[PDB]
């Protein structure tokens, strides 16, 4: 473990070389916020303004608190335990590389879930709601603030802009996600037409678990179609 | 790959095979016959095939030709067995015409039983068998060149070697004793006719045939992969 | 049919070597999950 | 679409050719019709009867395929078989012209 | 005027330069309007001179209708040159071998003079040529780079300022090169780099772009060509304004998307021209190598033990749908008359006649007054028993996958399947679990002759693959032959009286043998009747049967008269007949 | 194979079938609980019949998993039912309209099509429609013709009185075609052990083999279908 | 000025059995239907003359029409903006 | 008795003095070619294809066809597109029909390839029927028989 | 090892070439120690035409297999010997065939002296009596007039024949050149041996 | 209903043609293609409206007819639209000695 980790630490990186040997947490946070955040196209103008640097650093730390291992937590006080869990994950990976462990069985059901109707519809709905609701609303508010002064406007103007921005879509997008179910439109809605050949066919349609992946020429195609030993029952 | 008028297989004009099957035979006109001399011993070969009824070095030449053919077949197919893993020597070959069947048909259609001895007829039968075997490679050419006795190309002489072997084995004087000269001429005509019928056609798309015939067992090779 | 969330899936990269993917879902079924991919590379 | 790239390596009027005909004593192709050649001859004659209708058979037949087949069998086919494998850069076509009334006929049965 | 018969001996491929397009195109496209009335707009990208996709008019150029018109190319005179999308790699190779200012080669031609011609250009391009000196004109050669944000644009940095290599001055540079440089570099005289860049592109004929979708791409291309000023004379360093620059870039990208959209080679929303070629459903493998055909039928196959192996059961409805072309001559008018007078109403009828005097086809519903045929007429008549039909099953892996069977028309209307003998399945590797098989009846005389003389299933009885037979007795007939030929039944001796011996031969369709020598109480053996069948084709056969196996032998008592099968001249007197025989 | 075929099996496809207009749906009239049933039949309706099957050789018409079917079993209602199809067409805009076209101003009349038997642009229920008959007639440019031809060779019967109001607030045809489907020669049958078989023989009740006590089979299946597939469940079920 | 010109052409035979009975006369008949009075290959062909060379009546391969073509090399007298013998026309024009 | 090994080295075994050098039999076709010549490569190809087919395998002339095609240029050429270039470089249409039509079309255009029409794919792509069996031999109308014994 | 078998089978190869040895055969010990000593070994033979053919056996770690100038000097002075020099033969280790510099020197020398033929071969071509190998059929060169009459009977151009590389073992043992025709008696399982004629194409390097 | 690649392969393996000519040409997209034979490029011919010309070399036109398929003509047009000049050599005329 120590040998491989030291080697990995000392190996150079194409991108993060400037912060590779940096012991300053703030400098690395700012570097990452420059690299990953949009809307920062010239990472030298904001550098002079200390408040811009503060904004970028605070935004990056909030983003990482929300994004990195959120299941351990989504606040600042959980950062050490998130790093403990990340170290545990790295330990498990490098244990597998030892042949101390075997790779995860890609077809076993010890590590598989079935997500139907509710989960799939919610996962498609967040994206569809974003695109068809939040984007038109933001666009309409931006247009309204273009048309009137930021202080001049009134509450009725705000409400009318809200209601008009959504005129245009959500139903069509949801119906297309249902009807198509097409894995790249990557859609997570495993859907099939309900052919009523008989009652048994319908009830077996409602009891169907689809892999719905792609898998090229490999032993994977054969192996994932076999009857796995976790299927019984 | 298309068989041309020389029965060579050529891409456009560039050769791929000097003769289609190395024998020029259609795969649909073959039969597995037994070559009765391959497994015999020298004493057994003399007992079964050497003829003693007529004193002449001519029949000694016949038997020596038979023995030379046997030695040849043994040498080539022993080498073939050598450079392979588990392909052994067998005396059952796929030939266009089964001479034994024609002989059996003529004998069962014969007008009489065992013929009385006729030395002149025996000599005529051997001489006509020898002439037919020498003129056999003209099946790949035509009867015009056979009549003109134009030299046979070497690969055509080599193509008919197996059939010359078979004819000398089956029409040996020990087996021809009950066959008349007219019956023997009929047998020779039938052999030549079937040999002509068994030749590949000018213009056959033999590449497609080979591709299909090899790709079919690949499906079963897949199916037997799990075994 | 979906892989389990909050579970480290380590399958070999059959320039890369062994790779582990951990998809972390903060809360219930509906929370959006941020996937973190750990790679061990041939560079060391 | 990406072409999976192994990217492997390697006067518009042709000069007229004079039809040189091999003398009958130097023809090396088989004197027996191939089943392809017999089939082609029967088809060509049968279509020609379909378009013209004249015949040289003393027996009446109600179908051109039968008339053509019997014409082939009785050795009175009014068509020569031109067998040709040669074109010299010198602009010369070397063919063998075979009369099916003299060639042997394949089985066709 | 005579257009004599001819066959394409060879095909030559070349780069299509400006002159080729100029002399090939039938007209010039300068108008952006697609359609001007019902007639297409004259001079547009839909002008009738290119071709017709509707029956309402003719091509003008060829005076043919939509069926007989093959399309004709057009010329769109671009106001600025464009690079040919296919040969951008060739353009890159050419720019980096010849001097930019004078055109003479900057690499040593003597190094590649000896080399094999096609690879000379690639080795020449492999040379760096950065900062090299051109001896003949004393000009330093710059570095030619390819833009990473697109496929077509070329730059050039000479240890400094990167000027853009527009198609215009690229045409100038390529025009500077002479034939000797191209020849000595291994390229053909027709492969001059000046042909790589085009000022007058070719608009494809309407035959390949019908519509009343790539026509959209062509229309936008024409509009953007109009939006470019005609006088563009860009030199190296003209620093054209950003609007002209972006418009020329849009025009070049639009042409590139018209040709090579969604297609990436080792080089480099309507699918482009080149996307239409590859893949199974592309131009080649779906249009040329394969085809959709008329006069063809498909249905489920099913067994029928009453049909010969060389026969196929054809439902009467299909025979009424498919037609056989029989020309009316003196020898067949008598036979072909019943087909005509039956018409649409009775089987065997016919509904089509091609009158040679009118050179048109006619439906027999209106041929009551003509009432007769004549020599030189073509009559399309329903399939009848005895016709030859091609019989196919996908996948077609073997030579025997397509065989010619004789048609047996089943007049019962309730039957819609293709019926064929079980022993015939071995040709097509078919079974009757739901298989579907194709059947088309040849109609031309040549096709019928060829079918019945060469494609008849008798030719495929002996496998082309393994030189053995493919047909035989399967399942039912194998076990039946075993039962018939065995010596003893559980009731005792395996005999039958004269009546049942005759019953065996009832349904063989042959000439039944003579049982006049048998008393009504005479007991015939099974080997006896099998021999009375086999005597018609006397053969000799001597082999152990599959019924006899050493693994079984310790258990069950084999009848010694069954473990050896012997046939002498068609007289089966020994053993049983089973899979081996 | 049985898991596939039982889901392909025709039966009572929907309990509310008359209210629906479904494309290519088959409603098998008679269904039977198997003499040997399973726990699955507590939860789903069985689809099929307890046909009397004789595992015997009869003339060789049942070789290579074909089935010899009694013509009387077909006629009496065995595996019969109704097969449905639907033809729906919406107007592109207000330009179109349903109705029998006038012969003069149509300018695009179908070649040789019927165009009769239409009322107000629709073929009335209970009308037999042939391959040339025009249904849901629809003209445009209100002229020009966009009418719908039947097409199928098999004649059908019309039973649908509905011109619904679609999501775009526009009308469309949506007629339903009813087909009389007995067990024709060539229709596939299969036992619950997964032995498919194409029905190829129509033997009258007199030609069917019968036991000593008058029992005859509905289906005659070849005994050769068993040993290679080892479908002993079918034999034990019998 | 009138002059003698040698032409190459491949005919098309709609009934080869009828045609081959009197090959030479039939060939001249077909040629005078085809080429007499029309501009073709920088020439006008006033009058037809004897055929230098001909070919056996080959049967067309790529079609099932049972027709033949035959190749013909014939000399014909011609009336040879320089000049525009636009092919297929019965008169020249160099206005 | 004899030795069947895993892995191939004809050169070393030929060099070893405790084994017979004349009877080296190696599964690999490349090794057999490189140390024995194209004819021994052809024989090895026949043997390997025969082994793959097995007992049910086809007639020997088909394996002969395979080997004689793949070794007709003096080197073992594959059946993949690369072998097609090696054997038939002038047949542009055949290679376009096999795979990657765009690349080979561009290469032919820049090379100005003159493609003669032969085989099956080249005439098919040009809309003509191949010159094979029924159309291999030209049929010419019999002039003297028609003039003398007809009309 | 490759060297002793090479030593016996190279004289076997000269015997098959029907060529008379000029230099006397040294024993194996002297040959093997000289190979490391001088980096090579020279064998001279005379044809029936009475021209000199030379052979060079190079050690794997020899002087002239490592770099270019030494190789160039060796061949330049050897081809300056007053000999007829109809053919010259190089024998080098198998990876050495992939050292493009040495092949460049041999190519440029061949260009310098085109009237004689220079060839380079690996050891395995001479580590066994190749003609006596079971898997190798009986190659034999036919004379130009015999091949010409064969082609004239068949109406074949020489390039229409199947091609055989001049680097093939049995063709090298025959001494075949490009533009020569080789007749091969190959065993057959369909016709019990058959004869083909192949066209020799320039050797691959 | 399709006569695919493998059906064409099978018909070729039988040396069929004729049937191939029927099914493909005369039954799917059979057409007559005219080629100048003097320049190798497609030409224009019309028997009724007596057009006999080719754009490439106008006066020098010597059109011949080549049996083809509409798919092949469209494919050639596509290759020309990609700036690849498809020129056809055409079979040379063959004459017997005088
Ligand atoms: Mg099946
Ligand atoms: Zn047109
Ligand atoms: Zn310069
Ligand atoms: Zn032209």
């Amino acid at each position: 473990m120590i040998e491989i980790l030291e080697k990995s630490i000392h190996v150079l990186d194409p991108i993060f070389q400037p912060v590779q040997h940096e012991l300053n947490r703030e400098k690395i946070i700012q570097f990452l916020s420059e690299k990953v955040s949009k809307f920062v196209s010239n990472p030298s103008a904001y550098k002079s303004d200390e408040n811009a640097v503060q904004y970028l650093n605070e935004r990056q730390l909030t983003i990482l608190d929300k994004i990195l291992l959120p299941h351990m937590g989504q606040t600042a006080d959980t950062r050490v335990r998130k790093l403990r869990f990340l170290g545990l994950l790295i330990h498990k990976i490098l244990l597998v590389i030892m042949n101390v462990f075997p790779p995860t069985d890609r077809d076993s059901y010890r590590t598989k879930r079935v997500h139907g109707s509710g989960v799939s519809l919610a996962k498609a709905f967040k994206a569809i709601f974003n695109t068809s609701v939040i984007a038109p609303i933001i666009n309409g508010f931006k247009e309204l603030l273009k048309q009137t002064a930021f202080e001049e406007l009134t509450q009725r103007n705000i409400i009318e802009a809200f209601s008009a921005a959504l005129s245009k879509d959500l139903n069509r997008s949801m119906e297309q996600s249902i009807i198509s179910g097409n894995k790249t439109i990557v859609n997570r809605v495993s859907t099939q037409s309900l052919e009523r050949k008989n009652l048994l066919n319908t009830i077996s349609a409602l009891r169907t678990v689809n892999t719905h992946n792609a898998s090229k020429q490999t032993e994977r195609a054969d192996m994932m179609r076999r009857v796995h030993a976790s299927y019984p029952g | 790959c298309i068989v041309d008028y020389y029965r060579r297989v050529s891409i456009d004009t560039r050769l791929v095979q000097q003769l289609y099957g190395e024998d020029g035979l259609d795969a649909r006109q073959l039969e597995t016959v037994r070559f009765e001399t391959i497994m015999l011993s020298d004493q057994e070969l003399e007992d079964k095939f050497k003829y003693t009824g007529i004193q002449s070095p001519l029949f000694e030449e016949e038997f020596s030709r038979l023995k030379k053919d046997r030695d040849k077949y043994r040498q080539i197919f022993l080498n073939v067995e050598n450079f392979n893993f588990s392909q052994l020597l067998t005396d059952v070959r796929q030939v266009p015409v089964n001479v034994a069947s024609i002989v059996k048909n003529i004998l069962l259609s014969s007008t009489s039983g065992v013929l009385p001895f006729d030395e002149k007829s025996i000599l005529q039968k051997y001489a006509m068998v020898k002439t037919f075997c020498k003129n056999l490679p003209y099946v790949f050419i035509n009867n015009i060149q056979e009549r003109l006795q134009t030299p046979i190309p070497v690969y055509l002489k080599r193509a008919a070697s197996l059939m010359r072997m078979l004819i000398r084995i089956e029409l040996a004087t020990v087996k021809t004793l009950n066959i008349t000269c007219e019956q023997m001429s009929a047998i020779l005509d039938l052999i030549r006719l079937q040999y002509t019928q068994s030749l590949i056609n000018y213009g056959e798309a033999v590449g497609i045939l080979a591709a299909q015939s090899v790709s079919e067992p690949l499906t079963q090779y897949m199916l037997d992969s799990h075994h | 049919e979906n892989i389990r969330f909050n579970t480290l899936h380590i399958h070999y990269h059959t320039n890369e070597i062994i790779r582990g993917e951990f998809i972390s879902q903060p809360g219930g079924a509906f929370e959006n999950s941020s996937q973190i991919i750990i790679r061990y590379m041939t560079t060391g | 679409y990406v072409e999976t790239e192994e990217e492997n390596l390697v006067f518009v009027q042709a000069s007229s050719q004079t039809l040189v005909i091999i003398p009958d004593n130097e023809r090396i192709t088989s004197n027996v019709l191939t089943t392809f050649e017999a089939t082609r001859l029967v088809a060509v004659r049968a279509q020609q009867l379909a378009i013209n209708g004249s015949t040289m058979l003393k027996k009446k037949y109600s179908s051109p395929i039968d008339i053509a087949k019997q014409e082939l069998f009785n050795r009175k086919i009014p068509l020569l078989v031109m067998r040709c494998i040669k074109v010299t850069p010198e602009g010369q076509k070397i063919v063998e012209i075979w009369n099916p009334r003299e060639m042997g006929i394949p089985l066709l049965d | 005027m005579e257009a004599g018969y001819a066959e394409i001996a060879a095909v030559q491929f070349n780069i299509a330069g400006d002159n080729d397009h100029k002399r090939q195109g039938v007209m010039e496209v300068t108008i952006s309007n697609l359609f001007e009335g019902t007639l297409p707009a004259e001079g547009g990208i839909y002008d009738a001179r290119m071709g017709t996709t509707d029956h309402h008019y003719k091509c003008i150029t060829c005076s043919h209708q939509r069926k007989q018109c093959m399309g004709h190319p057009g010329i769109l005179q671009m106001h600025a040159p464009v690079l040919q999308p296919l040969f951008i790699a060739e353009i890159r190779r050419w720019l980096r071998v010849i001097c930019l200012n004078c055109g003479a080669p900057i690499v040593d031609l003597k190094r590649y003079e000896h080399l094999i011609r096609p690879k000379r250009l690639i080795e020449a391009a492999s040379s760096q040529t950065e900062g090299k000196q051109c001896y003949v004109c004393k000009a330093v050669h710059p570095k030619i780079v390819k833009d990473s944000e697109d496929y077509f644009t070329f730059w050039a940095d000479q240890q400094g300022k990167i000027d853009k290599l527009y198609p215009q001055i690229i045409r100038e540079i390529f025009s500077r090169v002479t034939y000797d440089t191209v020849v000595k570099l291994g390229r053909s005289k027709n492969s001059h780099p000046e042909k790589l860049v085009l000022k007058a592109i070719q608009i494809p004929p309407i035959s390949i772009r019908p519509g009343i979708d790539i026509n959209n791409v062509i229309q936008y291309l024409v509009r953007k060509n109009l939006l470019i000023p005609k006088d563009l004379q860009i030199v190296r360093g003209q620093k054209i304004p950003l609007n002209i620059d972006r418009n020329l870039q849009t025009i070049q990208q639009l042409y590139y998307n018209f040709l090579l959209d969604s297609v990436s080679t080792t080089a480099t929303p309507a699918p482009s021209i080149m996307r239409r070629l590859p893949r199974k459903e592309g131009r080649i493998r779906k249009s040329l190598l394969g085809s959709q055909v008329w006069s063809i039928s498909r249905s489920t196959i099913c067994g029928n033990s009453d049909l010969h192996l060389d026969e196929v059961g054809y439902p009467i409805s299909f025979a009424r749908t498919l037609q056989v072309a029989e020309t009316v001559q003196h020898y067949n008018i008598n036979r072909l008359m019943p087909y005509f007078l039956n018409g649409k109403r009775q089987y065997p009828g016919c509904s089509r006649v091609y009158k040679q005097i009118t050179q048109s086809v006619h439906d027999i519903e209106g041929l009551k007054q003509d009432f007769r045929l004549e020599v030189g007429d073509i009559l399309y008549r329903d399939v009848v028993t005895g016709d030859v039909a091609f019989f196919n099953r996908q996948p077609s892996l073997e030579r025997s996958s397509i065989g010619v069977h004789r048609i047996v028309v089943l007049e019962n209307p309730k039957i819609s399947t293709f019926q064929m003998n079980v022993s015939a399945c071995a040709w097509y590797n078919a079974d009757f679990d739901g298989d579907q098989m194709n059947l088309w009846v040849p109609w031309s005389v040549m096709s019928r002759v060829e079918a019945e003389l060469l494609c008849s299933v008798r030719n495929w009885f002996i496998s082309t693959k393994s030189s053995g037979p493919v047909n035989g007795q399967v399942q039912d007939s194998t076990v039946g032959s075993f039962l018939l030929t065995r010596t003893n039944t559980p009731m005792g001796k395996n005999v039958m009286n004269k009546l049942h011996a005759m019953g065996l031969f009832q349904t063989t369709q042959t000439d039944p043998p003579c049982f006049a020598n048998y008393s009504p109480t005479d007991l015939l053996d099974g080997k006896s009747v099998v021999s009375m069948l086999l005597r018609q084709t006397p053969i000799n056969y001597q082999r152990a049967p599959t019924w006899y196996s050493e693994v079984y032998a310790p258990y069950m008592h084999y009848n010694k008269q069954d473990i050896s099968t012997q046939i002498r001249n068609g007289e089966l007197i020994e053993g049983v007949l089973d899979k081996k025989a | 194979y049985e898991t596939n075929q039982g889901r392909q099996t025709g039966g009572w496809y929907c309990f509310s079938w008359p209210y629906r207009v479904d494309m290519n749906r088959f409603f098998q009239f008679y269904n039977e609980m198997p003499l040997v049933k399973t726990i699955a039949h507590n939860y789903v309706i069985p689809n099929g019949l307890n046909t009397i099957v004789a595992y015997m050789i009869y003339g060789g018409y049942n070789q290579e998993d074909s089935v010899i079917v009694s013509q009387s079993f077909i006629d009496r209602g065995g595996f019969a039912g109704t097969f449905y199809r639907e033809e729906k067409v919406e107007l592109e805009s207000d330009i179109e309209s349903f109705g029998k076209p006038d012969p003069l101003i149509t300018k695009n009349l179908k070649p040789g099509a019927n165009y009769e038997k239409l009322v107000d642009g629709f073929v009335p229920v209970g009308t037999v429609v042939k391959k040339g008959d025009i249904i849901i007639g629809k003209v445009a440019k209100i002229y020009i013709d966009r009418s719908v031809m039947y097409g199928f060779d098999e004649p059908a019967v019309v039973d649908a009185v509905m011109r619904p109001h679609g999501p775009n607030d526009e009308i469309f045809g949506l007629m339903r075609l009813r087909y009389e489907r007995n067990l024709n020669i060539g229709d596939k049958m299969s036992s619950r052990s997964g032995n498919k078989g194409i029905a190829a023989l129509a033997l009258p009740t007199s030609d069917m083999p019968f036991t000593e006590d008058g029992l005859q089979p509905d289906l005659i299946v070849n005994p050769h279908s068993h040993p290679s597939r080892m479908t002993n469940g079918q034999m034990i079920e019998t | 000025m009138i002059d003698q010109k040698i032409f190459e052409t491949t005919l098309n035979i709609d009934d080869p059995t009828n045609f081959c009975t009197n090959v030479e006369a039939h060939l001249l008949k077909e040629l005078e239907n085809i080429y007499v009075g029309k501009c073709f290959k920088n020439s006008f062909i006033l009058n037809i003359t004897g055929v230098i060379q001909r070919s056996p009546c080959f049967i067309m391969r790529t079609n099932n029409s049972g027709r033949g073509y035959m190749h013909v090399r014939f000399s014909a007298v011609v009336s040879y903006s320089s000049v525009y013998y636009i092919p297929g026309r019965q008169q020249a024009s160099a206005t | 008795y004899a030795i069947k090994t895993n892995g191939t080295n004809i050169f070393g075994a030929m060099l070893d003095d405790n084994i017979d050098p004349y009877t080296i039999v190696s599964s690999s076709i490349g090794d057999t070619m490189e140390l024995y010549g194209i004819e021994a490569a052809r024989q090895k190809i026949i043997s390997e294809i025969r082994t793959v087919m097995g007992d049910k395998g086809p007639n020997h002339r088909h394996l002969l066809m395979y080997a004689d095609l793949m070794t007709r240029t003096g080197q073992v050429t594959s059946l993949e597109k690369a072998g097609l270039n090696a054997r038939e470089p002038s047949n542009v249409l055949l290679r376009m029909a096999l795979s990657s039509p765009v690349q080979v079309l561009t290469d032919a255009a820049v090379d100005s390839a003159v493609n003669p029409i032969y085989g099956i794919a080249a005439p098919t792509l040009m809309g003509s029927v191949p010159r094979i069996g029924t159309m291999y031999s030209d049929i010419i109308m019999d002039e003297k028989y028609i003039t003398e014994n007809y009309k | 090892m490759a060297m002793q078998k090479l030593f016996t089978y190279i004289y076997e190869f000269i015997e098959y070439r029907k060529m008379v040895l000029l230099e006397e055969k040294v024993p194996y010990d002297k040959f093997v120690q000289m190979v490391l000593n001088t980096g090579f070994f020279r064998i001279n033979a005379e044809t029936l035409n009475h021209g000199i053919v030379s052979v060079f056996i190079f050690g794997a770690n020899g002087k002239y297999v490592h770099h270019g100038g030494d190789m160039r000097t060796l061949l330049t002075n050897t081809l300056n010997e007053k000999k007829h020099y109809e053919e010259l033969i190089l024998i080098v280790d198998k990876p050495v065939l992939s050292k493009k510099n040495i092949l460049d020197i041999i190519v440029e020398q061949r260009a310098a002296n085109p009237t004689i033929v220079i060839n380079i071969y690996p050891y395995h071509l001479f580590c066994i009596n190749i003609p006596k190998v079971s898997a190798i059929p009986k190659h034999k060169l036919i004379t130009q007039e015999e091949a010409q009459e064969f082609l004239g009977r068949e109406y074949l151009q020489p390039q229409d024949l199947m091609q055989i590389s001049a680097s093939d073992p049995p063709v090298v043992w025959l001494g075949g050149r490009p533009g020569d025709f080789v007749q091969i008696e190959r065993p057959s399982e369909t016709a019990m041996h058959a004869v083909v004629i192949r066209f020799i194409t320039k050797s691959k390097i | 209903l399709r006569l695919g690649e493998m059906e064409h392969w099978v018909l070729t393996a039988q040396g069929a043609m004729q049937t191939i000519i029927e099914k493909s040409h005369d039954d799917s997209d059979g057409c007559i293609s005219y080629i100048c034979r003097n320049c190798g490029e497609p030409a224009i011919y019309n028997a009724s409206h007596p057009i006999y010309k080719c754009m490439n070399c106008d006066v020098q036109a010597d059109i011949g007819m080549v049996d083809s398929r509409r798919s092949s003509i469209v494919f050639q047009h596509e290759m020309r639209a990609a700036n690849v000049n498809i020129t056809s050599v055409l079979s040379p005329r063959v004459f017997q000695p005088a």
